[PDB]
């Protein structure tokens, strides 16, 4: 096998790292503590699960994890919460004082006094793999920690580490769960920044989330608890093949090259089906057609958008649970000619189809009900450009006043880097329009 | 980013100081002596905020007392909870100000401003991680105004990463121990513009017509405009005092309110005005606290545009209808919020609620209609000023007519800037 | 109280629709830049369909369907038409068309073209109906409004646009005999009012003339290829679970021939509606595709039809 | 519609369904993260610099 590091920069990174590496544990049976009873090589091995989990003589499995947060108090409920005995103290890396969500601060100011330290820690985890893939970086772009500190460490791990892969798991801003009103500016530089070191990008807008925490969990005011449990689902989703025995997208160069034909447009989008609630009573199960169906309805897209404008250079369908190839092909031909699908010429109108056996797992006392069956599809459309357009005019508007710059340029950061990375998302845009249109 | 230095200058600083300390020593669960007595362990949680642990389990708040007078001090020493502030943070002079800006900030400041500095530097010294500090002060006598924008300019120099925030009580005919206030606040408002984060624009004038007009008080006392005050200050501080998720600190929330960095004067306001049986609902509170009626500085927000709000609500309510009710006026009203500026209107919702009400509500609004005060006190000063009038008090300490024609063109300029993001 | 915006000022149709609004006392027109609102009046060419939908409370509507362009521009109406089964190439009410890049007459258009030497080519109709007094052509502009249900309703006023020259079949230059619109036109107005003949008037000629009614002759057709043209593209175009809502106002121009078939020529998605009906019409768009979704405090005929097989 | 690749193992299977064919270097970081600070530090000096002229106009007038 090939080990795995996941890095949770900022406290939307951390508390969504938190939400995955709870529920990794429940899938692979591994305890808070640390031992997992059906692993039977004690002290090593290179199965799946391995890719995620080193070993001690003891027989604990230590998660490749590093958590940063340039302030202490989110990831010191990670020291002081249920998976506590996981993490080594080490993993956990704190400043004192916070980016204030400025991705300034963040990447120069903050930035600079640590990311020496991180990248420290984070050799000190690829000097335990004995073949070492790359990386999962977890992070909000509207956070100043978030948006900076992860540019910059995006940066150095393409110096450090050349020949390995980057995957980004970021959270795009909802104005309806965010304080910050400067998140246009922080999501923008971030991704200028970023955008040449990360391979694949998950993003997930929270806006999203939040519609289908009210609207199919009957949730009234969802919390980022429910956000994160939510994610967590999708992400492990994404990551199971990585985990488990299979053959589809086996490691982090398979997603690079299954979902992303054109590298600057590595931004895939997720659907995911079905999201039902724990409190429904009466729950009729889902079959194979119903919930692959559900992956062409804009209600269950991690970001709102219409595929059916736009075109696809890759779709992957990844089950959980009782499902097998012939129930899916009947229902990617039902579904083939009553939806609007059209690919990219240049590329075979097809879908790679990854099962699992065994059916999501759930946290208990959590919000998702148990099904028979589920499925995340992983689609690289070029209709979630309409993110960027949306992001993009916010920006466009403040930007045109100078609203909020003096704090960025404050940090040291000029206003050339404003327009510089503007001008790389107006060409982002345009690519996504030649390829879509 | 967890501890706050206070510092209260001069007679009325140090009168709505003390109610400061009353209010929030009251909600924290902390007697007059300084002995802990709650119930709610959300009451210690966030206690290192504005309180140094003492023996004994003592709570001694970081709070420096300064005038250049003993009367007020000797007051708040003799009030009802002068007894829990540290005795070394009473800096005091002897001879006063006599409402005169130069002597606070030039000559008879200058003479204690270093010893006040030394207890600040005290206190900031034995700080895990100081975020920042406030003032309380009036911008029209001479130990707030001059010495308070004195300290102001002092503390940015050794401390110049740090926040600096002020409860500054503006000057009013209607509310006036002077004439010179007009002279004594210009001088003032052009140090605020240069040397802090965020202002709150307590207006007398404001808090005079709503103790008269919307609380049938035919008599206002300054304890009733303080009442309005301490109310407030309780409010604007409660999202720091208090969790719940908000993980934000002064610069946070100033990065997110200041989006010009001259434009940081906040319109304050409150919901309900007190001096009840029935909890207001929560379309209430927002009616309310967007309301004229209930602003604390003068100035009518239909005049200007929000460039951003802050709200937060106290006590047990559905966050569901708050956000229902806070969209509801934006969507109904958007001509007076900037489109320029996406999202601008943000709220929290605390759940312990403050004494005597059920649930209230806390108006920050970084408005433009803010230019109306500032318009007020440059009309009042012109009015002298044109005539050289009341000059001979502030010459005598050593000041040029050139430092007044200054003050006077960079409130102007403060004024022309407002106006510009009102038409755009 | 509900909001609106406006970003298209040459909107005949959507100014009145616009004055109407106002004229209630519970709809505020806002800026045209202002994200706030509930109804979207929208620009014809790059509509901004990715910001609908996004801002928290508010119930957003838009006055076009994305992607209805693929039925309005000649073009994608070609395309459509023959790789659609619903409506085949065999498809009897549309005229053989075909598409090369920049009885055997054609006409070619997007400057028109009529000969036989010689954007799409086109079958053009050799032996039109022909209306009397006069020996010449026209051409019916019916008015469909598809709400944010997929409700499609025909406004029951349509119009002819007629030509008033006689109609020649040696002479193709002359371009006011066999072209029948109302730009090239202004004989204009020795018949009927500015080339205009209204349905009262239209059904009663055939029944004098004819010995049929409108109704049976002509509509019925319309009104078949009004709902195959539209159910066609419902599954592209619909905004039924969708973040925002839409609808649109379209004109469907079509051609009677001799023997009473009704052609399918141009669908217009940015239509202007003739002087007399805007009154009617402009209600009637508020009344069912806007107070609809947005409630205060039949003109149309309603096309439906489910045969079972 | 053709089933290609189909590989099974006990814990699940996979296959691909065809419906129809067709960096700065460690010197230029660690440059510009200094010419930020450069830019920063200029500011506070900036800074301290007009507050030193304050200081000597609090002087002149007490004199
Ligand atoms: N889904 C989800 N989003 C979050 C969470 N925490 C914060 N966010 C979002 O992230 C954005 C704010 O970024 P944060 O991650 O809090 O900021 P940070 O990375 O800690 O950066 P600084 O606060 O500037 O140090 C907003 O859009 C929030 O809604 C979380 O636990 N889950
Ligand atoms: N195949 C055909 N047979 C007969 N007449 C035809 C024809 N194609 C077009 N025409 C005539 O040409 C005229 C204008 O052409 P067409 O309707 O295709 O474009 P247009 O853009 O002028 C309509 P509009 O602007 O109202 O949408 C019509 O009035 C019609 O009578
Ligand atoms: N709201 C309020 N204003 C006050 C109070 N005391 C004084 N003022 C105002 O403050 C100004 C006088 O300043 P003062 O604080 O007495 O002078 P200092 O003691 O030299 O700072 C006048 O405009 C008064 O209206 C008070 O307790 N409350
Ligand atoms: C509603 C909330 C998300 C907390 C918010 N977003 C932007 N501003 C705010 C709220 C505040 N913003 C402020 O700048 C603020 C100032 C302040 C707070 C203190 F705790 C102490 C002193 C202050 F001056 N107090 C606030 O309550
Ligand atoms: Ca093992
Ligand atoms: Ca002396
Ligand atoms: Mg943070
Ligand atoms: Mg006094």
């Amino acid at each position: 096998m090939r080990e795995c590091i996941s890095i949770h920069v900022g406290q939307a990174g951390v508390q969504i790292g938190n939400a995955c590496w709870e529920l990794y544990c429940l899938e692979h049976g591994i305890q808070p503590d640390g031992q997992m009873p059906s692993d039977k090589t004690i002290g090593g091995g290179d199965d799946s699960f391995n890719t995620f989990f080193s070993e001690t003589g003891a027989g604990k499995h230590v998660p490749r994890a590093v958590f940063v947060d340039l302030e202490p108090t989110v990831i010191d409920e990670v020291r002081t919460g249920t998976y506590r005995q996981l993490f080594h103290p080490e993993q956990l890396i704190t400043g004192k004082e916070d980016a204030a969500n400025n991705y300034a601060r963040g990447h120069y100011t903050i930035g600079k006094e640590i990311i020496d330290l991180v990248l420290d820690r984070i050799r000190k985890l690829a000097d335990q793999c004995t073949g070492l893939q790359g990386f999962l970086v977890f992070h909000s772009f509207g956070g100043g920690t978030g948006s900076g500190f992860t540019s910059l460490l995006m940066e150095r791990l393409s110096v450090d580490y050349g020949k390995k892969s980057k995957l980004e798991f970021s959270i795009y801003p909802a104005p309806q769960v965010s304080t910050a009103v400067v998140e246009p500016y922080n999501s923008i530089l971030t991704t200028h920044t970023t955008l040449e070191h990360s391979d694949c990008a998950f993003m997930v807008d929270n806006e999203a989330i939040y519609d289908i925490c009210r609207r199919n969990l009957d949730i009234e005011r969802p919390t980022y608890t429910n956000l994160n449990r939510l994610i967590s689902q999708i992400v492990s989703s994404i990551t199971a093949s990585l985990r488990f025995d299979g053959a589809l997208n086996v490691d982090l160069t398979e997603f690079q090259t299954n979902l992303v034909p054109y590298p600057r447009i590595h931004f895939p989008l997720a659907t995911y089906a079905p999201v039902i609630s724990a409190e429904k009573a009466y729950h009729e199960q889902l079959s194979v057609a119903e919930i692959t169906n559900a992956c062409f309805e804009p209600a269950n897209q991690m970001v709102k958008c219409d595929p059916r404008h736009g075109k696809y250079m890759a779709c992957c369908l990844l089950y959980r649970g009782d499902v097998v190839p012939k129930d899916v092909n009947a229902a990617i031909a039902t579904i083939k000619t009553k939806r609007s699908i059209q690919f990219v010429d240049w590329c075979p109108t097809g879908f790679k189809v990854g099962i699992n056996y065994q059916p999501p797992t759930v946290v208990p006392g959590g919000d998702l009900a148990k099904v028979q069956r589920a499925v995340c599809m992983l689609s690289n459309t070029t209709a979630i450009a309409e993110a960027w357009a949306r992001l993009d005019h916010k920006f466009d508007l403040m930007y045109a006043k100078r609203a909020f710059v003096h704090w960025y340029v404050g940090e040291g950061m000029e206003e050339g880097e404003f327009s510089e990375a503007r001008e790389d998302m107006a060409a982002l845009e345009k690519d996504y329009e030649e390829v879509g249109v | 980013m967890r501890e706050i230095v206070h510092i209260q200058a001069g007679q009325c600083g140090n009168q709505i100081g003390a109610k400061f300390w009353e209010v929030i020593s009251d909600e924290h669960g902390i007697d007059p002596t300084g002995s802990y007595h709650g119930d709610s362990d959300l009451q210690l949680e966030r206690i290192n905020v504005y309180y140094n642990e003492a023996t004994g389990n003592k709570y001694v708040p970081r709070a420096i007392l300064v005038d250049l007078e003993p009367g007020t001090m000797d007051s708040v020493r003799s009030g009802p909870f002068g007894q829990i502030f540290r005795p070394d943070n009473f800096v005091f002079g002897q001879s006063g100000a006599g409402n005169n800006w130069a002597k606070g900030h030039y000559t008879e400041g200058a003479e204690l401003v270093d010893s006040v500095l030394d207890v600040v530097r005290k206190e900031s010294e034995s700080c895990d991680c100081l975020q920042g500090f406030q003032l309380t002060h009036s911008l029209g006598g001479g130990t707030g105004s001059g010495m308070g924008t004195l300290l102001i300019s002092k503390i940015r120099e050794e401390y110049p990463d740090r926040i600096m925030n002020t409860f500054s009580v503006m000057p009013s005919p209607k509310v006036s121990d002077t004439v010179v206030e007009p002279y004594n606040a210009t001088l003032s408002v052009h140090q605020l513009v240069e040397n802090t984060d965020e202002t709150y624009c307590i207006d007398n004038e404001a808090l005079y017509d709503i103790c008269f007009r919307t609380l049938k008080l035919t008599t206002p006392t300054y304890g009733d405009l303080n009442h309005l005050v301490s109310a407030t200050m309780s409010g604007v501080t409660t999202c720091l005092r208090f969790p719940g998720q908000l993980n934000a600190d002064l610069r946070k929330l100033a990065v997110n309110m200041v989006p010009f960095p001259r434009l940081h004067f906040f319109m304050p306001g409150f919901a309900p005005l007190t001096s009840q049986y029935r909890a207001l609902t929560v379309p209430e509170l927002t009616q309310q606290m967007f309301d004229s009626k209930n602003m604390m500085a003068a100035c009518d927000p239909r005049h200007g545009r929000y460039l951003t709000v802050a709200a937060i609500f106290r006590g047990r309510m559905s966050m569901k209808e708050v956000d229902e009710q806070m969209l509801n006026v934006q969507n109904k009203n958007s001509s007076y919020f900037v489109e320029w500026i996406p999202n601008n209107v943000k709220t929290a919702v605390c759940d312990i609620p403050p004494r005597g009400l059920k649930m209230s509500a806390t108006f920050i609004g970084n408005s433009t209609a803010i230019q109306e005060l500032f318009k007020r006190i440059s009309e009042q000063f012109t009015a002298m000023f044109r005539r050289k009038a009341f000059l001979h008090w502030y010459t005598g300490e050593g000041m040029d007519e050139m430092e007044f024609t200054e003050a006077e063109s960079n409130m102007n300029d403060l004024v022309s800037e407002y106006q510009q993001y009102q038409d755009a | 109280m509900y909001t609106f915006v406006v970003r298209d000022e040459n909107s005949s149709v959507y100014a009145e629709v616009s004055r109407l609004l106002l004229a209630t006392g519970q709809w505020k027109r806002l800026r045209k830049d202002n994200p706030r609102f509930n109804l979207m009046l929208g620009e014809r060419n790059r509509l901004p369909f990715g910001r609908l939908g996004h801002e928290p409370g508010l119930v957003q509507l838009v006055n076009y369907y994305r992607g209805a362009d693929k039925l309005c521009r000649k073009a994608s109406l070609v395309k459509l038409i023959k790789t659609s089964p619903e409506l085949s190439e065999s498809c009897t009410w549309f005229p053989e068309s075909y598409v090369i890049y920049p009885g055997n007459v054609w006409i070619a258009k997007s400057g028109i073209l009529i000969s036989s030497e010689a954007h799409v080519i086109q079958k053009y109709l050799e032996k039109p109906l022909l209306l009397e007094p006069g020996h010449r052509k026209f051409d019916i502009r019916s008015w469909v409004l598809v709400d944010h249900l997929y409700n499609i309703y025909l406004y029951r006023e349509g119009v002819l646009r007629t030509s008033s020259e006689p109609y020649n079949s040696a002479n193709f230059q002359d371009k006011t005999c066999h072209l029948t619109n109302h730009c090239i036109q202004k004989n204009y107005g020795r018949y009927e009012e500015g080339n205009e003949m209204f349905f009262e008037e239209f059904n009663q000629y055939l029944m004098d003339a004819l010995n049929t009614t409108l109704e049976n002759s002509i509509l019925l057709q319309i009104k078949h290829i009004i709902r195959s043209c539209l159910m066609c593209i419902e599954p592209a175009i619909s905004t039924k679970h969708l973040h925002y809502q839409s609808f649109q106002l379209f004109g469907f121009d079509f051609m009677v021939d001799e023997e009473l078939k009704v052609w399918l020529i141009e669908v217009n998605g940015a239509p202007a509606c003739a002087q007399k009906l805007y009154a009617e019409l402009c209600q009637g768009i508020v009344d069912v595709a806007i107070s609809s979704v947005f409630p205060l405090a039949s003109i149309f005929i309603k096309l439906h039809h489910h045969h079972h097989h | 519609m053709e089933v290609i690749e189909l590989n099974k193992c006990t814990s699940g299977q996979s296959f691909e369904v065809i419906l129809k064919p067709p960096d700065p270097s460690l010197e230029e970081i660690q440059k510009k993260l200094e010419a930020a600070e450069e830019r920063r530090k200029y500011q506070e000096a900036e800074l301290l610099k007009h507050l030193a002229e304050k200081r000597e106009h609090e002087r002149e007038v007490i004199q």
